């Protein structure tokens, strides 16, 4: 089927420290009216799933002004700004071109714990 | 607001049958179509299915084909999910979700008569269910 | 994620069909002689003022549209106009063949009826101007007798 | 029992005819191919399948593939129109042979030519040396050469902008007229086919450049399926299609400099420049054992239509003609004579590979002799990795004696490219007025 | 030097006015419909008529197709679904323009003008020939 | 006959018009610098005989060539007599005599077209 691939899983940062995820795939997910798959998702352990992004570049009600990805056609992209307490948790990438519908690897950010 | 529910989850035997429910408050039903999804206990996630905006289009995955049924009125706000022929390592977490938009009625294409639906993926979640299949 | 529906006749979907069936899906099949792309295409519409390839396209576009007149001109010059399908008044001939109705309207299709009768043409178009001239309004001022 | 006429609408009529077509970029996606005056189309063009037609085909007489190679030749034409002409080379030159840092292969090839030309001012003039090939000048009585066709039609110069790979072009139909398509597997050229869908537009189809074998082309279904009209006939050609690809690389070997030399106002020619290291030769490689099963598969599909006691022997072709001599193609912006004549020495009862290459400059285009274009000698290193899907072979004629029949490539009319691709398609015209017989009788 | 003696109506004067009053100056539209005539320049001129031309024949070509062609407004046999909209019969005669009704059904059309074409096509004229013979 | 009627009374060829008819139901039937010209006639023959069709098809009279309508004559675009008009006069002279009050009676004709012919005919439909 249509597949996808991120990039390595874990990440310990400091604050203050954009960094950046990408998020490839084996086709162009643009559609027939020019509006181009892909979501961004969050959560954490013991946390329901949630929405950060729906589009390219385009963002959701209630999230910060700091979380504005990129990356168009077949390399998809995102940008971590203004690392702060909640950044942490399960990254997700998603496509909904055609089906069946499929699911990213998962990359991963903590702080630096033993 | 709009406030999910997911019922039915735990610990059951191979070649049983279940009924699940999700009922969500205040939102039409009469524009919105839903998903499931699926969390492994090992973090496996998949899609798992879909239903039209009126109970008109059902695709399945591979692994579920044959096997499951979805249906729901929308006048009692209520989904029905249902299993069978249940595997060892169908263990896993259950969970009911939305539509990012609301389509709109189904499109046509005059040139072949395929009445076209129109889909586009996920917005939010709830607290999902978990059953899980052992001996 | 597009997901498809359900159907209807479709375009030519009956070109292999018995002939007293696939009589009913004329008005799909006769909608498509002026169009077939019913798409930005205004863009190139608007531009290609300076080529000759404009130029062919609008010979192509002003001949359709006089096949489109041609036929429905034909039709009109008949008192067959506005409508699917007429009855009339000219006798059939018999020369032409003798089967029985029911091999032609349940085991026969529509290219093997073009097949057969393709050399009798003229004289039927002549006969039928003629049905369609002769009494059609000499017996009609005759008719107009009020 | 009298009976009587009726008249219809909406019945199929089926004429074979002759159109012109409707240009379609794949929603233009996205330069030789900057396609300006093309449509953007649907990358899901609807499909309708059919039941219970017989249909009859011929290919080699389908006026698609004529209006393509015009079509073709007059955008080719239409993209080296506006820039600058080359009038004032054909001034002799004062050569020397390179004599600093040879190679062992590549022996007379390159080549120091020094000349007067004028500058942006007409009251002036100067001094350039720029580096040349073999292949493109003449002698006149150092020495002295002229150039190869300052006698005959004019040299111009492609635009460095201007790229030259091609795009992947769908066809579709224009209003009132319908297209065809089969459905068989082992479908030969001609003959009926059961098996009838339609649609509206084309596949993609890559206007691919080449000269001796099928590059980027499709794959079939099942084997290799052979395509030709009349084999007793061996004026005719052999259209070969293989099942599965063979990868080949060729590269530039070398690295490479260039100059900017300006001629008048808004005039500015790109000469060669200074090459850094030493000095090699193009080369092509291929498998070994693949191209083996690959020619067993041709004697297991030979079998057919003439004799398996008859032994098939592979030979090198009859020569001349450098357009059918070398195997030719457009890898990177540059143009490659490969000496083909080793691949083919084979007989038989029914690692590495290595080739040298051979490159020019002044190309003449398809069969045209009344137009000549120039490429800009591109930088670095050049790389380019390609698929192999099919060939084309002539027989000599008087093989009697029952066996050792000869097989050599050829066959310099580019149109069996598109043959080669559009042996699926077919253009019909509707007739929507029809008439019967009844019974009933109209009233007043 | 001129006067001005205005009789009839505007074009296109009445789009303002309510849909079921509104219905009597329909004439004015489809008289003009194809005037105006009444190097690069006619270039354009020939591009605006010939697309003039074919937007006209299209119209009346879907005229022709259902059986209300040649005449005005017409009748038909096909039952009104009630699951594209749902009023009372006076909310929309006395109480709704045009631009608000097109934009209040401008997702149904095409299944409308398939039915119209059903209904035009069968029990129509089979039935005629039926009706043709005893 | 192609025009055959000229030098005669209104009144007189007033019968033998449906021959003129049949044979006035022609032209396209019976099949570069100068191709331009050919084109621009194309398009001027197709606008003339849509001009025609439309104009015949607003009216109530598109079918048969004569008809009658229900507007009733006034008297203040000619004054002559019923009997001088059918027996003395040419085609090219009335026309003449009627053209600058042509515009008029076409509107005339399309209001009563419109009014009391489909809405009216819209009431009768409701039993
Ligand atoms: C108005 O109008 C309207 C119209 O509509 C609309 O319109 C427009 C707008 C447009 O849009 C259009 O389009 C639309 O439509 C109308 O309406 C209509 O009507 C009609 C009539 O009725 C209808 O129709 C219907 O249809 C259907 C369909 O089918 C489907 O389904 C099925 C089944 O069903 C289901 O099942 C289930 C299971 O069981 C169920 O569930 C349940 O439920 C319960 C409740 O509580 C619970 O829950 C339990 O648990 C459960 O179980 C359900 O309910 C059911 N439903 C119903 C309804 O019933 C089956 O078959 C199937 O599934 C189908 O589906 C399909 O499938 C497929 C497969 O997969 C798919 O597809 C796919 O896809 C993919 C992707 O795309 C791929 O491609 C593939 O390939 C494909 O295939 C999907 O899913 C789908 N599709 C579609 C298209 O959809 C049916 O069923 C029906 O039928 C019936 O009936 C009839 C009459 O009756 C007949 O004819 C038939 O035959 C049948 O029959 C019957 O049967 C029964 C049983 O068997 C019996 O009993 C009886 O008896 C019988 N009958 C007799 C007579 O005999 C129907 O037809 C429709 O739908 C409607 N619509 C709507 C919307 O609604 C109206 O009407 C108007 N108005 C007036 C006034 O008129
Ligand atoms: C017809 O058809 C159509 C379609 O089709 C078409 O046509 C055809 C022919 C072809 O062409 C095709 O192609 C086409 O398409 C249809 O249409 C449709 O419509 C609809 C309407 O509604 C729509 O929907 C909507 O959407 C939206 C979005 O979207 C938009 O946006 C985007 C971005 O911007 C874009 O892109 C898009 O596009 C869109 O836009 C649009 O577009 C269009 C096109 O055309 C146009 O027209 C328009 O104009 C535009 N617009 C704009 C604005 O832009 C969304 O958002 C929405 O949703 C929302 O809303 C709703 C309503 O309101 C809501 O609901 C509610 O809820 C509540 C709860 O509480 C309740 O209470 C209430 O009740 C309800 N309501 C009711 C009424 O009931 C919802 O919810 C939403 O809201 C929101 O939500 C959210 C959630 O998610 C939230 O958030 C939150 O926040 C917080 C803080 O911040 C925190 O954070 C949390 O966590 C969260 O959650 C918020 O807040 C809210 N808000 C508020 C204010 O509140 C809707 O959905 C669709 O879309 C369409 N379609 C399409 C496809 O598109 C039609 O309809 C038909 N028909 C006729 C008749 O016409
Ligand atoms: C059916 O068509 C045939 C051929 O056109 C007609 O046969 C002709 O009949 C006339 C007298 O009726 C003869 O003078 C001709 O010699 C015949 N033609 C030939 C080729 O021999 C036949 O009359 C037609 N039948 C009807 C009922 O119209
Ligand atoms: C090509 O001929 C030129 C002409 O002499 C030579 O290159 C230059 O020659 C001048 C004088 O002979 C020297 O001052 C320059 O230093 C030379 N430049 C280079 C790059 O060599 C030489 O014989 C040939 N040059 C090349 C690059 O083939
Ligand atoms: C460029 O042209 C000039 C003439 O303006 C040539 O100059 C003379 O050429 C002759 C041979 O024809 C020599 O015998 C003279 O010694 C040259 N004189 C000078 C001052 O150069 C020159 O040879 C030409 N150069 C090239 C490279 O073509
Ligand atoms: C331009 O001049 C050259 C001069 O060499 C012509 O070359 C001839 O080429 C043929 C083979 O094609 C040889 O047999 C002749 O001997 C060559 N001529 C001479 C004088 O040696 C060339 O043909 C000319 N170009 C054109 C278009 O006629
Ligand atoms: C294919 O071409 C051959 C010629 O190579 C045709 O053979 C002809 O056969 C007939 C009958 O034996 C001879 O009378 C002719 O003289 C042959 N032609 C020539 C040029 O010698 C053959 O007809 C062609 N067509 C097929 C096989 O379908
Ligand atoms: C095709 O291959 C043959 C086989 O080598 C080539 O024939 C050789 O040609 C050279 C140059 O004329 C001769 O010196 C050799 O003696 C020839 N060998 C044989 C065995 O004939 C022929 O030149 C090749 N043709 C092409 C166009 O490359
Ligand atoms: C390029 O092709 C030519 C023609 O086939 C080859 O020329 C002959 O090749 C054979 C095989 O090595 C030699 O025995 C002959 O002596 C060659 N002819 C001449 C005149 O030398 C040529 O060898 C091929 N190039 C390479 C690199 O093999
Ligand atoms: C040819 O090879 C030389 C090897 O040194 C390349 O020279 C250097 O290339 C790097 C990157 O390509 C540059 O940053 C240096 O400035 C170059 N040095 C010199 C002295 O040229 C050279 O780039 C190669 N040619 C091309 C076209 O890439
Ligand atoms: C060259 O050949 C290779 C196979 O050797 C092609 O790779 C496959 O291409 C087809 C369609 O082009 C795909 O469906 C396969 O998935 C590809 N294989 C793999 C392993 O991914 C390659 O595409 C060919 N090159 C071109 C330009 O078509
Ligand atoms: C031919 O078409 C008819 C209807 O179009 C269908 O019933 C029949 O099965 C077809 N013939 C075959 C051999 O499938
Ligand atoms: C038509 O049917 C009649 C009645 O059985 C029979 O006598 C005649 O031979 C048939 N003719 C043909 C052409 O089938
Ligand atoms: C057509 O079908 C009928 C009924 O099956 C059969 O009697 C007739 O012989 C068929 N026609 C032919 C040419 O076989
Ligand atoms: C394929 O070739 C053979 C031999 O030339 C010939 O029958 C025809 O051209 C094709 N076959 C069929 C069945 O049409
Ligand atoms: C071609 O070259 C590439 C590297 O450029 C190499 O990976 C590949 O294996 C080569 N293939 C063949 C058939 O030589
Ligand atoms: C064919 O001849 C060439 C040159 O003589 C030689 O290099 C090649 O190996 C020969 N082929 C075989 C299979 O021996
Ligand atoms: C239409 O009918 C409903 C119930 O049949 C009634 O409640 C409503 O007031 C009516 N509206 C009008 C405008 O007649
Ligand atoms: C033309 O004038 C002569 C003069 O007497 C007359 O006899 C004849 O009838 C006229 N022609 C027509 C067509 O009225
Ligand atoms: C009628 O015509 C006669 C002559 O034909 C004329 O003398 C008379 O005045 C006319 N009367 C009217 C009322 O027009």
């Amino acid at each position: 089927d249509i597949v996808m691939t991120q990039t390595p899983l874990s990440l310990s940062v400091t604050p203050g420290q954009p960094a950046s995820i990408s998020c490839k795939s084996s086709e162009s997910l643009r559609q027939s009216n020019g509006k181009t798959s892909l979501y961004w998702y969050r959560q954490k352990p013991g946390q329901s799933p949630q929405l950060l992004v729906f589009e390219v570049s385009n963002r959701f009600s209630g999230v910060s002004d700091r979380f504005v990805g990129s990356g168009s056609g077949t390399d998809f992209t995102l940008r971590i700004s203004r690392v702060e307490a909640e950044d942490v948790g399960f990254y997700y990438c998603m496509q909904s071109k055609d089906f069946p519908l499929t699911f990213g690897g998962g990359t991963k950010v903590d702080l630096k714990r033993t | 607001r709009v406030q999910l529910v997911e019922s039915g989850g735990g610990v059951v035997q191979p070649g049983k049958s279940v009924r699940l429910s999700c009922v969500v408050s205040d939102f039409p039903f009469s524009k919105y179509p839903m998903y499931w999804v699926r969390q492994a206990p090992g973090k496996g996630l998949e899609w798992v299915a879909a239903i039209s905006g009126d109970a008109w289009h059902v695709v399945y995955s591979n692994s579920v084909q044959g096997r499951f049924l979805v249906s729901r009125d929308n006048v009692k706000n209520t989904l029905y999910l249902e299993m069978n022929s249940l595997k060892i390592e169908d263990t896993a977490v259950y969970r009911c979700a939305r539509m990012f938009q609301e389509s709109g009625p189904p499109r046509l294409d005059r040139w072949s008569g395929r009445n076209y639906y129109y889909y586009s993926g996920m917005d939010v979640w709830g607290q999902g269910t978990t059953v899980t299949v052992s001996s | 994620a597009v997901g498809i529906g359900a159907v209807f006749l479709g375009f030519l979907g009956a070109a292999g069909s018995t002939m007293g069936a696939a009589s009913m899906t004329l008005t799909v099949q006769a909608r498509n002689l002026l169009s077939g792309i019913v798409r930005a295409i205004e863009a190139q519409q608007h531009l290609l003022k300076l080529t000759v390839w404009g130029i062919k396209q609008l010979q192509a576009r002003v001949l359709a549209v006089e096949r489109y007149l041609r036929d429905q001109q034909l039709l009109g010059i008949w008192g067959c106009s506005g409508k699917l399908i007429c009855t009339t008044n000219v006798p059939w001939n018999s020369s032409w063949s003798n089967r029985n109705l029911s091999e032609i309207w349940d085991n026969m299709t529509w290219l093997q009826w073009d097949k057969e009768i393709s050399n009798y043409t003229q004289i039927i178009y002549g006969l039928l101007e003629e049905s369609q001239n002769q009494q059609e309004k000499n017996e009609q001022d005759l008719l107009a007798l009020d | 029992e009298n009976l009587w006429v009726t008249v219809y609408y909406g019945v199929p009529v089926w004429k074979d005819a002759e159109t012109t077509l409707f240009c379609a970029s794949d929603a233009k996606a996205y330069n030789v191919w900057a396609t300006h005056a093309c449509v953007p189309t649907d990358p899901n063009p609807q499909e309708i399948h059919l039941e219970n037609v017989t249909e009859e085909f011929n290919m080699w007489k389908n006026n698609m593939v004529e209006q393509m190679h015009t079509d073709i030749i007059s955008l080719w034409d239409q993209s080296l129109k506006p820039c600058v002409k080359l009038t004032p080379l054909c001034v002799t030159l004062q050569c020397t042979n390179v004599t600093n840092n040879i190679t062992d292969d590549m022996r007379g090839e390159l080549k120091n030519c020094s000349f007067n030309m004028t500058t942006e001012l007409r009251d002036k003039k100067q001094k350039v040396y720029s580096l040349f090939y073999r292949l493109d000048v003449v002698q006149i009585n150092n020495k002295e050469y002229r150039l190869i066709n300052c006698n005959t039609s004019a040299i111009t110069q492609a635009c460095p902008k201007v790229s030259f790979e091609p795009i992947p072009i769908h066809y579709c139909a224009p209003a009132g007229f319908a297209i065809l398509k089969c459905k068989d597997k082992k479908f030969n050229g001609t003959g009926p086919c059961p098996s009838v869908s339609t649609v509206q537009c084309t596949h993609g189809i890559k206007p691919v450049v080449s000269t001796q074998l099928l590059l980027n082309g499709s794959l079939a279904e099942e084997e290799v399926m052979i395509r030709s009209e009349n084999i007793t006939n061996n004026a005719k050609n052999i259209l070969v299609q293989f099942n599965t690809p063979v990868q080949i690389n060729c590269t530039r070997p070398n690295n490479n400099t260039r100059k900017s030399i300006r001629i008048g106002p808004g005039q500015a020619f790109y000469a060669t420049g200074d090459i850094i290291g030493d000095i090699r030769q193009a080369h092509c490689t291929v498998s070994k054992a693949t191209w083996n099963e690959t020619l067993g598969k041709v004697v297991k599909q030979l079998r057919k239509h003439f004799g398996n006691n008859t032994i098939i022997r592979f030979a090198n072709s009859s020569g001349g003609d450098l357009e059918v001599t070398t195997h030719s193609f457009n890898c990177g912006g540059e143009f490659f004579y490969c000496n083909t004549s080793g691949l083919f020495n084979s007989t038989w009862i029914s690692d590495s590979i290595t080739l040298p290459c051979r490159i020019k400059q002044i190309i003449n285009m398809w069969q045209r002799i009344g137009q000549a274009m120039y490429a800009p000698p591109i930088q670095g290193v050049i790389r380019c990795v390609s698929n192999i899907t099919g060939l084309i072979l002539t027989r000599d004629g008087g093989s009697t004696n029952s066996t050792t029949e000869t097989f050599r490539p050829g066959g310099g009319d580019m149109r069996d490219n598109w043959r080669s691709e559009l042996y699926k398609y077919k253009v019909v015209k509707i007739e929507p007025l029809g008439v019967a017989p009844t019974r009933a009788k109209r009233r007043v």
